[PDB]
């Protein structure tokens, strides 16, 4: 008999139902987000970090470190091969 | 797309202000029309009876 008032009732529930769950999921991660490679930490030195940076990095990612390890184990084992036989 | 949808609440309240005001205003301003209806009916009856 009178005029009910829909057009300003969105205060109680934000428009949409499915994207409401994703709103909180995607709005919160943008605060603590790296602008462009912040704190890359590409430089380190712990007597083995240089080897990791030079060979164990994703830029090369080749089979050369495995061959170097094989050569090193051969060099180490030559001495005890002489010692045993 | 949500941004585009929410862009349309920006100024709805300002217009619906006057909308909700004038809605009830005009709906209740027919009281003078209701008071004029009985006078018009009395006038119609008077003209009809003297025509009779």
């Amino acid at each position: 008999v009178s005029t009910l008032i829909p057009p300003k009732v969105v205060s109680s529930k934000n428009i949409g139902s499915a994207p409401n769950a994703k709103r909180i999921a995607n709005v919160v991660h943008f605060y603590k987000s790296l602008p462009q490679g912040p704190a890359p930490a590409i430089k380190a030195n712990t007597r083995l970090a240089r080897y990791k940076a030079k060979y164990f990095d994703g830029d090369n990612a080749s089979g050369k470190p495995l061959w170097h390890f094989a050569l090193g184990i051969i060099a180490f084992g030559y001495s005890m091969e002489y010692y045993f036989h | 797309d949500r941004i585009d949808s929410v862009s349309q609440l920006q100024n709805v309240a300002e217009t619906t202000k006057v909308l909700f005001d004038v809605s009830k205003e005009t709906v209740e301003l027919e009281s003078e029309a209701f008071e004029l209806k009985q006078k018009v009916e009395l006038a119609h009856e008077a003209k009809a009876v003297l025509d009779s």
